[PDB]
């Protein structure tokens, strides 16, 4: 609805909906579904010294969308 | 050095009916309900399927014209020829309806309405509404409102039956 | 056993300098070790270290290109071995001119030799360079 | 251009190498 | 000088391959650095190349023997170290004389491979 | 005697090595069995994705006329010992090196391997913990980063491993043309007999509004990514079981 | 009792660290759990902290020797076992005396590292 005007993409819209839907599931069944909506990904470039420089181009958490 | 395309290994293609062909009377709709690259139902013959797309609700029966529907967070109903109703709830995705008598409903998440809890849904709505009040900016408010819409749809879906 | 850190950059060059075929005069050996110790060979590729050493000992780039301002400290003055063995390289008498000579030799070597060496692609030139560097191992 | 105006065992090795490379490329195509 | 330099380079290559062979056997050839894979491939070709059919063993080998002139031994190995023959199959170096014999064997292997590919393709 | 005990110590180490490798086999066994469900449940999500992107085009005209960044997203495993999957993928990428090639590999093996080999072509990678199930959000993260790497990209390719059977793991490709080229092809299929099987699909999508089409394009692209990573994981566990058995036997021969 | 308890804990940690070293070679340091790596990090400091420059080996080492008191040794190891010096760099324990020398070496290590950072910053 109003999220398109703010630049939010459709894919991010779906991720938020899926997290909310998994939130409403019973506590007994939440474990199965919640494993499908738990961010565990990052974008990293190898730094000059041999470290990990995290790229902040795309958000990972629905809170920061 | 040519590489195979990843669709070559998939042996269940989509059959399209030529425009210059005779019509057939079909009493079964072949439904394929899918979640995150997993089919909950596969080429299942059903009597009808009810889906809630952006514009409104569609009742798809065999022979329905070719159409593509952008789903919204909502319930989805499947009624078999036997007379049995199975109700899922989807958070989004697309539904492709083919005039050949097939309906491929691909969803990001498709959960049976039984699994969802109304008590959990109700209290989440109260929390998110409080979160919306404390939402910092316009973007945060829009995200919170997305959650509320899904929650209210879930709450309304369960209160219906 | 366990990243271009200074110890790892100079350690390899020290190992390359340890390859020899004939005994080396004390002055030539100590000077080369001092150069690799103070980072003068950091910009020099490991493969070219022996060639760098050969020019330093048996040649003098500063005199060749007319940029040598040192008064006494030159690698062709073999009598400096005993002065070095008396005062040390890290002494005011010899330290100032020693650094100047190394700085000039490094700059001239990188500019006039390494640039051309890195620009060789012809098979004939590549083979010629390979023979040169191997010979430099058995010379200094 | 001026080189054009005025102006073998190793050639055999090059010739054989080119033929072998050509055959290995041809088999790849079809 | 060319003979000496080539011989030392060959020995260094074989020395390193031996050390890498310890890792290869335990874990596997695919757990190595991409640089060390090139060395392994060159080393394996060297090991195959060092073999030679003798004229006195035409019975046990079943093949005509070879006499390799030293000047061809140096040139053939020197080129192999440079990597100009990386495209050649590994088995082409097995039980042959000079580099020319390697290329001829490679040509025959390529022709047989092309024939097999043609037969497979025609089967479609 | 020390010499005798030198062998005994050497054989003592091999014994512990066998046990640890045995433990790896069991760990991968559980994950293989857990991921074996995909075999049953695959092959039906990507049906209309085929119509969207299935185009058996030549391998030369596609790359020869590249006037914009060609983005590649090879799928690589975080941990080694998988087998020849990563090696083959690198060979597949090396075979398509070009001026416009940009690399956004997946997995630690991918980032480290492609950073050194093709410096300018590598921009940055994505690393995912094998703690949760491969979900849509991870695929969306891959696509979003891919676009920001090169928004004006002619194509985005995904090179992954398809698990045909327990012992067969092929290399598979998903080519995704950017919006402009896709809508142009979608326009020709609708207006012409050519692309017959796409005629009804092209007209069906053409009727609806643009934002829906853009959402449709992104959605199916995410599914293709999701399928690739899911398959690449299953191929990974299956390959590791095969490789680990080889290591066990090698350590037994010693 | 403190002396006896500290010594036994050190021995147990060293024994455990050696078993882990076998794992670290097969699986790698990444695969180790949170508890295991803490043992590894602490144990490595113990290994280097046992080293000591002697007053008679100055020619061999090139540094002045140290004479560590019995009480200082016990206290230094006791703190190390319970993680009181987890943030100290590992090399600060190499070829030093009591805990005080460890801190001084760490400070010197920090200063030189800052100088290197400053030199890099100017470049
Ligand atoms: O401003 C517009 C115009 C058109 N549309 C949408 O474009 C489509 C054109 O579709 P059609 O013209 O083929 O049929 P329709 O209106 O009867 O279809 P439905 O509403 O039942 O789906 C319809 O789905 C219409 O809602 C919009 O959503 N917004």
């Amino acid at each position: 609805s109003s999220w398109r005007d703010h630049g939010i993409s459709y894919l991010k819209y779906l991720n938020v909906c899926t997290e909310t839907l998994h939130s409403t599931v019973k506590e007994s069944r939440r474990a199965k579904y919640e494993r499908w909506s738990k961010p565990c990904y990052t974008a990293q470039r190898p730094d000059g010294a041999g470290g990990q420089e995290t790229i902040d181009k795309v958000p990972i958490h629905t809170k920061d969308y | 050095h040519d590489l195979p395309e990843g669709f070559e290994f998939m042996e269940h293609k989509v059959v399209n009916k030529d425009i210059h062909a005779p019509h057939e009377n079909l009493e079964t709709l072949r439904l394929t309900l899918t979640r995150q690259d997993e089919f909950l139902l596969r080429e299942e013959p059903v009597k009808c399927v009810t889906v809630t797309g952006t514009n409104g609700e569609y009742g798809i029966y065999p022979g329905h014209a070719y159409k593509i529907v952008q789903l919204n967070p909502s319930p989805l109903t499947v009624e078999y020829t036997d007379g049995t109703t199975k109700k899922y709830f989807v958070s989004g995705g697309f539904a492709h309806i083919n005039n050949e008598g097939s309906c491929d409903v691909n969803t990001v998440e498709c959960t049976l309405l039984d699994d969802l809890d109304l008590a959990i849904a109700e209290k989440e709505l109260a929390a998110q509404q409080a979160a919306l009040g404390s939402a910092k900016d316009d973007k945060a408010k829009s995200v919170v409102e997305i959650r509320i819409s899904v929650i209210e749809a879930v709450i309304a879906a369960l209160k219906h039956h | 056993a366990d990243v271009q850190t200074i110890p790892m950059i100079r350690g390899a060059r020290f190992v390359a300098l340890f390859n020899q075929k004939q005994p080396s005069y004390f002055m030539n050996a100590i000077v080369s070790l001092y150069a690799c110790l103070n980072g003068y060979l950091d910009d020099v590729k490991v493969q070219y270290v022996k060639f760098y050493e050969y020019l330093l000992v048996h040649r003098d780039l500063g005199i060749m290109y007319g940029t040598a301002k040192n008064k006494f400290f030159y690698m062709y003055v073999q009598e400096l071995n005993y002065l070095i063995r008396f005062f040390t390289l890290n002494s005011p008498i010899l330290h100032g001119e020693l650094e100047e000579m190394l700085k000039q030799h490094t700059h001239l070597f990188l500019q006039h030799y390494q640039s051309k060496m890195n620009a060789i692609k012809s098979e004939k030139d590549v083979k010629a360079l390979k023979n040169l560097l191997y010979s430099c191992k058995r010379a200094v | 251009e001026a080189a054009e105006r005025n102006p073998t065992g190793d050639n055999a090795r090059d010739r054989l190498l080119k033929e072998v490379l050509a055959l290995q490329a041809r088999i790849n195509q079809r | 000088v060319d003979h000496y330099n080539v011989a030392q380079d060959v020995v260094q290559m074989l020395t390193k391959y031996r050390e890498l062979q310890d890792i290869i056997a335990v874990l596997g050839i695919d757990e190595l650095s991409e640089e060390d894979k090139l060395i392994v491939d060159r080393a394996r070709k060297l090991v195959k190349f060092l073999s030679q059919p003798f004229q006195v063993a035409e019975v046990f080998t079943g093949m005509t023997g070879h006499y390799v002139q030293l000047d061809d031994t140096i040139d053939s190995f020197s080129g192999l170290l440079m990597g100009t023959y990386d495209q050649v199959p590994e088995m082409a170096f097995y039980m042959v004389g000079g580099i020319n014999s390697v290329l001829e064997k490679a040509k025959k292997m390529a022709e047989e491979a092309a024939e097999l590919e043609k037969m497979r393709r025609a089967r479609v | 005697s020390g010499k005798l005990r030198l062998y005994k110590e050497k054989l003592e180490g091999y014994n512990r090595f066998y046990s640890i490798v045995k433990t790896i086999k069991m760990v991968t066994l559980a994950k293989y069995r857990a991921a074996q469900g995909r075999i049953r449940t695959r092959d039906f999500s990507l049906r209309y994705t085929e119509l969207a992107f299935s185009k058996p085009q030549a391998s030369r005209d596609a790359v020869v006329a590249a006037k914009n960044a060609l983005v590649y997203i090879p799928i690589t495993t975080n941990r080694g010992s998988c087998g020849a999957l990563n090696s083959n993928i690198v060979r597949c990428i090396d075979s398509v090196v070009s001026s416009k090639m940009v690399l956004m590999p997946v997995g630690k093996r991918g980032i480290d391997s492609f950073s050194k080999l093709y410096p300018d072509e590598f921009r940055y990678g994505i690393i995912n913990d094998m703690k949760e199930s491969m979900h849509f959000g991870y695929a969306t993260f891959v696509i979003e980063n891919a676009y920001e790497v090169s928004k004006d990209a002619d194509r985005y390719q995904v090179i992954f491993n398809r698990f045909v059977s327990a012992g067969v793991q092929r290399n598979a490709v998903y080519n995704i043309p950017s919006y402009e080229k896709w809508k142009e092809d979608l326009a020709d299929a609708a207006s012409s007999d050519n692309q017959k099987n796409r005629y009804l699909f092209a007209n069906a999508l053409q009727n609806e509004e643009e934002q829906l089409i853009r959402d449709f394009f992104d959605f199916h692209a995410a599914l293709a990514v999701l399928n690739a990573v899911g398959e690449n994981e299953l191929s990974e566990q299956a390959a590791r079981l095969v490789a680990v058995e080889g290591q066990l036997t090698n350590i037994s021969s010693l």
